[PDB]
């Protein structure tokens, strides 16, 4: 249930608040419109292996 | 690193190396942001003057991404104790900002509750460094990485001749000859989740390297997240 079921469908952090899943992201990312995916705000975001 | 493999191009970009007056590495570190490096407090008693090098995979050849940075402020945890290595954590603020590029990027800091419930319950984490390849051997010229299983807490306490505090966790193998070693101290322990890497530990100590019935002991980063946040604003 909730965060215990596939990370609550969140890309990164999952929290259980009241009866529902609430997703969030690390510093340097913003939460997408769908409230689940995390979008890098700029070049070389934290935690990503470098390709260029 | 005993056992393991080489980090391939761009795979370990958060690796930092603490270098002495002779340009020799003595400890590792993790890049947290353009101004801050995470390391072990015990590494601070290993050199009078030192600098930090990033973007390096081979200490014997110029690759194109190497950069040396001077240290402006050293912030060591005031409760660190050499007796047990409890609170083995420090943050370094650099004089000049790190310019991110191929092989140079920060690892993510996770939130405590989620990291303890979701990251630290995965099967494995990843340790890296330029440390000794054998307990009594020499340091590696190549940057190495190694997948290390999370180890049951009760099993680790039973195997240890030294106290395991609330500020430590265990990772590695019982008999398989793979582990971190001298010179890797202060380096990164990261956990992967959906292709994003989060810092979960700091290479701290061990009774020798890769010995039978003994594990690698890491500083429990999740217990220090508020502390790290305070140190990075000052
Ligand atoms: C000269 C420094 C040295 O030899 C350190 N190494 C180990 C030898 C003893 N210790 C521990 C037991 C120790 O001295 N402590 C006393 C204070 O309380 C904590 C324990 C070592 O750490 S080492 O170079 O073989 C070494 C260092 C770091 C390691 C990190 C991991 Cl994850 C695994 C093995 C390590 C071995
Ligand atoms: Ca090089």
């Amino acid at each position: 249930k909730l965060c215990s079921l596939d990370n609550g469908d969140c890309d990164q952090f999952c929290h259980e608040e009241q009866n529902s899943v609430v997703c969030s992201c690390a510093r340097g990312y913003t939460l997408a419109d769908n409230g689940k995916a995390c979008i890098p705000t700029g070049p070389y975001p934290c935690g990503k292996q470098t390709l260029e | 690193i005993v056992g393991g493999q080489e980090c391939k191009d761009g795979e370990c970009p958060w690796q930092a190396l603490l270098i002495n007056e002779e340009n020799e590495g003595f400890c590792g570190g993790t890049i947290l942001s353009e101004f801050y490096i995470l390391t072990a407090a015990h590494c601070l008693y290993q050199a009078k003057r030192f600098k930090v090098r990033v973007g390096d995979r081979n200490t014997e050849q110029e690759e194109g991404g190497e950069a040396v940075h001077e240290v402006e402020v050293v912030i060591k945890h005031n409760r660190f104790t050499k007796e047990t290595y409890d609170f083995d954590i420090a943050v370094l603020r650099l004089k000049t900002p790190i310019t991110f590029r191929m092989n140079v990027a920060p690892a993510c800091l996770p939130e405590r509750d989620w990291a303890e419930s979701t990251l630290m319950t995965q099967k494995t984490g990843i340790v890296s460094g330029f440390g000794r390849t054998h307990e009594k051997g020499r340091q590696s010229t190549r940057l190495k990485m190694l997948e290390v299983p999370y180890v049951d807490r009760n099993s680790c306490k039973l195997s240890s001749s030294f106290i395991i505090t609330q500020n430590m966790f265990c990772a590695g193998y019982d008999t398989k000859q793979e582990d971190a070693c001298q010179g890797d101290s202060g380096g990164p322990h990261v956990t992967r989740f959906k292709d994003t890497y989060f810092v979960t530990g700091i290479v701290s100590w061990g009774e020798g390297c890769a010995r039978k019935g003994k594990y690698g002991i890491y500083t429990k980063v999740t217990a220090f997240l508020k502390w790290i946040d305070r140190s990075m604003k000052t």
